[PDB]
């Protein structure tokens, strides 16, 4: 699974 | 009736990948161990706490703001740890919520101004109604209103209560958008 | 449920009694086309279950037990689920600290199967009593078919009760003492142990917890059944579900402009079979179906509009535009704008009309398909 | 054959079960909520259009038959308890929504009192019936209830509460906690049934004999000198939580004598035994002298036997009672079960009987065929 801390750190490379 | 619309400031949301829109003010803790299915609004200082034991979430559920999600403590005869907590899809939670339940089911949709006792168990399609509070070990099961101080089985929700709150859930997921940036 | 107001658009349905209810509330028998509401369906009971622990209880088993769980109790100071707790076990309340040494149980060495129910003091006598007056009742039913044949063409003694000569006084103990309300029990939990009412707090020992009971609802017309729950009382899905919002069409208010003597609401009618078409053309028409508590008008400008429904165009979707009556057409929806006449009243704007689609029964069913049913609706502005 | 369900409609408590049994499942108020409104609306109400009472039975009895007991309505046969003299349009009422709506096979309108009696397994009683609205005696000579020689007086459950609601409006000394620590008569314009009934169930009390006498004379105090007798300590009763209602001790006994006291006109709870038992035939008199039997909530308050038949004794030395009544042994009884539930307890015993119960009670056919349903009115 994808953990949210995973995803909080995608949208920080997205920005 | 029509869910209203509720607009937020971009600034201080996150969108992700798999869609969850979590607030900046929110005070998620244990980041790592926190999953999100997708989907999902975790609204302004909304204290999630990870750090604990896994908290994984179903999707399109709603996080209201000033809500705790904390797993419950459990002392077992071995020793002692904590449970890890989980929710299932579609569910609504209303603001100055406070949550130690050890499993919320799908289409479940919990008052404002609650708190579940530690290790309570809420079966699918149920509902809390405002200022009630949840003693520990209380089990609510489906199609049931559980309210009052403490909470009692006091009614028994409509047939169509699957269907009505994944309509309701998905309908605030869609009229949550971003405020015009003018 | 209640997140969005489902009050606040009423259908009504027709039957021996006119009652006005939301579209979640009510039910639609196939086989009868008219929809059916909670109180003019017919209810019985399908299985029972313990609340706290889910777990099926035949119907024999719960007249045998009288409608409680064998293991769970429900605390007295407040109707809780009592938790068994080991130091070698005792009930201790989780809201409350009620535990089971205040009235003075002891401690049960097995977890669940050692707590039990005191027995009536008065069940012997009961006995005898039944048994004496069911000799008499049998005597006279004798009688009753000896006296009928008529016209067509050992022994069991109860001592009678003794009435005391002097009936305990009040104790002196009452007059000057202070009453603790913690040892007194209110009427509630009084009342509830009614076979021994006990004053005192520490005489009142705890109940297992009532069964609940699942609900099969049975069409009074025709005995055929609107809904029935499955066995399992965790199981969510159900073996036969005819609810309304299945098969009507679903009216929601989507605009609320004010109501200063004029105002536009756009209102939406969301589909929920795979094909259907939809006419509110009605408009109560003059005194039918006794709009009581109408307070304003719609014009409702109708044209039929067809719509369908997707688990997941120009003629369909573009040519019928309709701009001034069809406002948004999104998936299995569609808005519809209709000029309200507020304030007619003194408030609390509340508009009637009627919704007329088509259903497919599946009789046999083109016939079926061509039949129209009319649903009056009253939505109620917020004024 | 099924056990027929038993059920006993009040104002204050409704008591429900089965037949056969000990006592009753369920016992409840009688009142049934409804959406939107905070203090539910009471289910038996006399003097109302026959819809809203239809409409408040249906929705209390499908409660009944759907939330306590757990069984159809269509299987079993049913145990009415009405008392007599019960408004004719309520039972009608009753009735049909028995048999219209759930459809169950037969409804018993038995009477109150004489359910009362059989308890006991006697046959032979004179029945005091301390109901929420009034108390009502009558007595039964072998199965047969005299109703000539019915009496009553309003001096229930209702009657106490209004008093009681009076003497702590006029006595009021609440501490509202919110810099109001010291006494605030009257903060509240009128208290809620609830905590009325809480309030006289729990503290109050019915004191002796002599002491309520004595009590009585000093009400009027004419010419006195600290007449009474010594009251009971003040109890301090919670109300919602801060509010701490200081209940004066007088009131605790003095609330109770209404029923009591006679007020020259020679009417109280006492005097309505002797009052019906004067009128009824002559040899009937010691057979129902020696067999009271006493129900009803109200007669559950502590120390409520003792001074009835205190006041019993003393009343028939009376110059009105001293010649007929005057050399009579009152005896009261002791029934199996609690005196709110006597008249369940008789009424589930004749349920059992399932012999003749199909016979006395009244088949949904014959309502439909009729509509009528019997009476002890003219037919
Ligand atoms: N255990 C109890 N101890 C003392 N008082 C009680 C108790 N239970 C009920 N009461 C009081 O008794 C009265 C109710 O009496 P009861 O339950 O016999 O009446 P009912 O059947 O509801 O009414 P009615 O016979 O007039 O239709 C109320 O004042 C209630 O407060
Ligand atoms: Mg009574
Ligand atoms: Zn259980
Ligand atoms: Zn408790
Ligand atoms: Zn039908």
């Amino acid at each position: 699974s994808t953990s949210l801390l995973s995803e909080i750190e995608q949208s920080m490379e997205a920005e | 009736m029509e869910l209203g619309e509720l607009l937020y400031n971009k600034s201080e949301y996150i969108e992700t990948a798999s869609g969850n829109k979590v607030s900046r003010q929110s005070v998620l803790c244990g980041s790592q161990n926190i999953v999100l299915n997708g989907k999902t609004i975790v609204m302004n200082d909304c204290i999630i706490r990870g750090d604990l034991a896994n908290v994984r979430v179903g999707r399109h559920c709603v996080v209201k703001s000033r809500s705790v999600i904390r797993p419950p403590f459990k002392k077992f005869s071995k020793g002692v740890a904590f449970f890890p907590l989980h929710i299932g899809d579609h569910v609504f939670i209303e603001e100055d919520c406070v949550v130690n339940a050890a499993q919320i089911g799908s289409y479940v949709h919990v008052g404002k101004n609650c708190v579940i006792g530690r290790r309570c168990v809420l079966k699918d399609c149920c509902k809390i109604l405002d200022n009630t509070v949840l003693p520990p070990e209380t089990v609510v099961p489906p199609f049931t209103v559980f309210s009052g101080c403490p909470g009692l089985f006091s009614g028994e929700l409509p047939e169509c209560t699957q269907e009505l709150m994944i309509d309701v859930t998905k309908s605030y997921y869609q009229k949550f958008l971003p405020l015009t940036q003018v | 449920a209640s997140l969005l107001q489902s009050e606040r658009v009423l259908y009504l349905v027709q039957g021996e009694k006119k009652v006005r209810a939301p579209l979640s509330q009510l039910y639609f028998c196939r086989y009868c086309s008219e929809l059916r509401s909670l109180e003019c369906v017919s209810h019985e009971v399908d299985s029972h279950y313990c609340p706290s622990c889910l777990e099926n209880m035949p119907s024999a088993e719960a007249k045998l037990k009288k409608n409680r769980c064998a293991n769970c109790f429900d605390c007295p100071g407040c109707m809780h689920t009592l938790s068994t707790r080991a130091t070698a076990y005792y009930l201790a309340c989780g809201f409350c600290r009620w535990t089971s040494r205040d009235v003075g149980m002891a401690d049960k060495s097995v977890a669940s199967g050692g707590w039990q129910e005191p027995d009536h003091p008065h069940t012997q006598r009961m006995n005898k009593l039944i048994e004496y007056y069911q000799q008499l009742a049998q005597k006279e039913k004798v009688e009753r078919d000896r006296k009928k044949l008529a016209r067509r063409r050992k022994e069991i003694k109860i001592e009678p009760a003794q009435a005391v000569d002097e009936v305990e006084p009040l104790p002196e103990d009452y007059y000057t003492r202070p009453v603790n309300l913690t040892e007194v029990t209110t009427l509630q939990q009084r009342l509830l142990q009614p076979d021994f009412q006990p004053i005192c707090a520490s005489q009142l020992y705890p109940r297992h917890k009532h069964l609940l009971i699942k609900r099969s609802l049975r069409c009074r017309q025709c005995e055929h059944n609107l809904s029935k729950p499955e066995f399992n009382p965790t199981s969510i899905k159900f073996k036969i579900q005819l609810v309304a919002v299945n098969y009507i069409p679903e009216v929601r208010i989507m605009s609320i402009p004010n109501l200063r003597y004029m105002k536009e609401s756009q209102v939406l009618l969301t589909l929920t079979n795979p094909v259907e078409n939809l006419t509110h053309v009605t408009l109560l028409e003059c005194e039918e179906g006794d709009p009581d508590d109408t307070n304003s008008t719609a014009k409702v400008s109708v044209p039929p509009t067809e719509l369908v429904l997707a688990g997941k165009l120009a003629e369909p979707q573009d040519f019928p535009d309709d701009p001034d009556v069809v406002a948004f057409r999104k998936a299995n929806k569609v808005g519809v704008f209709i000029k309200v006449t507020p304030q007619r009243e003194e408030g609390d704007v509340t508009v009637c009309f009627k919704l007329k689609h088509d259903f497919k029964n599946l009789a046999a069913d083109p016939g079926a398909e061509v039949s129209w049913l009319t649903q009056h609706v009253e939505l109620s502005l917020g004024p | 054959e099924k056990t027929a369900v038993v059920i006993d409609l009040g104002e204050a408590f409704t008591k429900c079960g089965f037949a056969g049994e000990t006592g009753p499942r369920c016992i409840i108020p009688s009142v049934i909520k409804k959406a939107g409104m905070p203090k539910p609306i009471k289910v038996v109400q006399y003097n109302i259009n026959t819809e809203e009472l239809y409409s408040y039975l249906k929705e209390f009895i499908h409660i009944l038959y759907f939330r306590h007991l757990l069984v159809n309505p269509r299987d079993r046969r049913v145990v009415v308890i009405e008392s007599v003299l019960c408004p004719s349009h309520f039972r009608e009422t009753l009735t049909r929504v028995l048999f219209k709506y759930f459809e169950v096979p037969s409804v018993l309108l038995a009477p109150s009192h004489l359910m009362a009696l059989l308890t006991l397994g006697i046959n032979s009683a004179m029945v005091l019936d301390c109901g929420y609205r009034e108390s009502l005696v009558l007595p039964i000579y072998e199965g047969i209830p005299v109703l000539n020689c019915w009496g009553a007086l309003p001096l229930g459950g209702k009657a106490l509460h209004k008093e009681l609601e009076t003497q702590l409006l006029e006595q009021c000394t609440v501490d509202t906690g919110a810099a109001k620590e010291q006494s605030l008569p009257s903060v509240m314009g009128s208290i809620p049934e609830g905590v009325l009934e809480d309030i006289k169930v729990r503290t109050c009390f019915v004191s002796d004999l002599t002491r309520g006498l004595k009590i009585q004379a000093a009400k009027f105090n004419i010419d006195g000198n600290t007449e009474r007798p010594s009251p009971p300590p003040n109890v301090d009763y919670p109300l919602d939580g801060e509010k701490i209602l200081h209940v004066l001790g007088s009131i605790r006994d003095s609330v109770v004598e209404i029923l009591f006291e006679q007020d020259n006109e020679e009417k109280s709870v006492a005097t309505l035994i002797l009052d019906s038992l004067m009128q009824c035939p002559i040899d009937t008199r010691k057979q129902l002298a020696e067999n009271l039997v006493i129900i009803g909530g109200t007669s559950m308050l502590p120390g409520f036997l003792h001074r009835l038949l205190a006041e019993i004794r003393y009343l028939v030395e009376k110059p009105k009672y001293k010649k007929t009544l005057g050399t009579k042994t009152f005896r009261i009884h002791t029934p199996p079960a609690k005196a709110n539930c006597v008249a369940w307890l008789g009424g589930a015993i004749f349920g059992a009987l399932q012999d003749i119960l199909g016979s006395r009670s009244v088949s949904k056919e014959y309502y439909n065929q009729t509509g009528r349903i019997p009476d002890w009115c003219s037919l």
